[PDB]
């Protein structure tokens, strides 16, 4: 049984502009099996009403999913993605960097 | 230019938690247009693109029935594969299938596809000749023998050469406003000092479509193929994609680096530099 | 438009 860890990317749909509405995305890809847990976080706390694309896969059969949510970035607020997967010994948390 | 249509399917067993989950999505190039999920309240194939909404009741019913029949067949195959591989019914397993066609600018079939995978590994695939098979192992060979005897390749070939390409052209015409429009990337270069000795130059490509794109950094005109951090092309969520490439440069040598961008939406390849 | 034909592995 093969197991490939998910690659994680947390970013915004548009360039981050404080006080301006946007979309926070957490794209997970290159993973297998498909069972996966992804949570968007605001200052350490889970955001509610996070939508996600339907499971699909790439040429090498590895899966990818897009988790997103509307949000209005500010100077202080901290955003991150928390991912759980059978390949991960513990929940991996990726912080949003308005430059990546 | 060229276009493609693909139908992706995933069946995942979950022993003790009900019947295997089934999820299928359809794409034309990089645009998602249909979806079906066995776990939805009232399972049905749903449109995910404005140009497919016009298809009438018959279309949706047929599609829904197809999806349901596929989900059923995958469930029977997951059980069969347990035998083929001498595995217990206690674990979860995955069955993936992809099929579709590519047509050139003139609307003629360039290539057909139909390949499966079990637990992430190649299982059986229809060859580009649309007449022969490639089994990844002795288990898959059992399937190959059943499909050769039942002449599955002939049926697939007839679909791939006919219906597949026929409907793809129809979708392309109906959604020409979007499927036949390339959105060139908007680009720029950022500079992030890491320390007094070096800095990061990041080349950005945003809001482009389709996903296909090439980003590369050159030092004194030479590709930094081994010293470039390239992230996976990602979806912006509005149909377009994003991607970036970065290099750690010695401070003061920033102007020796150029970022090169290639995308079908650009008349000519772009070359960018950081403006200190 | 999807392929119909039902055939088990």
């Amino acid at each position: 049984m093969i197991q490939r860890t998910p690659k994680i990317q947390v970013y915004s749909r548009h360039p981050a502009e404080n006080g301006k509405s946007n979309f926070l995305n957490c794209y997970v890809s290159g993973f297998h099996p498909s069972d996966i847990e992804v949570d968007l976080l605001k200052n350490g706390e889970r955001i509610e009403k996070v939508e996600h694309s339907d499971l699909s896969f790439s040429k090498d059969w590895s899966f990818y999913l897009l988790y997103y949510t509307e949000f209005t970035p500010t100077e202080k607020d901290e955003y991150a993605c928390r991912v759980n997967h059978v390949t991960l010994s513990q929940p991996k948390i990726v912080k949003w960097d308005r430059d990546m | 230019g060229s276009h493609s249509m693909r139908y992706f399917h995933t069946s995942v067993s979950r022993p003790g938690r009900g019947e295997p989950r089934f999820i299928t999505v359809g794409y034309v190039d990089d645009t998602l247009f249909v979806r079906f999920d066995s776990d939805a309240a009232s399972p049905r194939e749903e449109p995910r693109a404005p140009w497919i909404e016009q298809e009438g009741p018959e279309y949706w019913d047929r599609e829904t029935q197809i999806c349901k029949a596929k989900a059923q067949t995958d469930r029977e195959d997951l059980r069969t594969l347990l035998r083929y591989y001498n595995q217990s019914e206690a674990g979860s397993h995955t069955l993936q299938n992809m099929y579709g066609c590519d047509v050139g600018p003139d609307g003629r079939l360039l290539r057909g596809y139909h390949q499966d995978a079990y637990d992430g590994k190649d299982y059986i695939a229809l060859n580009e000749d649309l007449s022969s098979w490639t089994a990844a192992d002795t288990a898959a060979q059992i399937t190959q023998r059943k499909w050769e005897a039942a002449r599955v390749a002939e049926q697939l070939r007839a679909y791939l050469e006919g219906e597949c390409v026929e409907w793809l052209r129809r979708y392309l015409e109906n959604g020409k406003e979007t499927l036949q429009r390339a959105d060139p990337p908007k680009t720029h270069v950022t500079h992030h000092p890491i320390s007094d000795h070096e800095a990061t130059l990041r080349c950005w490509a945003l809001g482009f479509y389709p996903a296909e794109i090439t980003l590369t950094w050159q030092r004194d005109g030479e590709d930094q193929t081994q010293d470039t951090e390239l992230v996976e092309t990602r979806p912006a969520g509005d149909r377009t994609f994003q991607k970036w490439a970065a290099v750690v440069v010695p401070s003061g040598e920033e102007q020796r680096y150029t970022c090169h961008v290639q995308h079908e939406g650009l008349p000519k390849p772009l070359t960018l530099r950081w403006e200190p | 438009s999807r392929y119909w034909a039902i055939r088990t592995r």
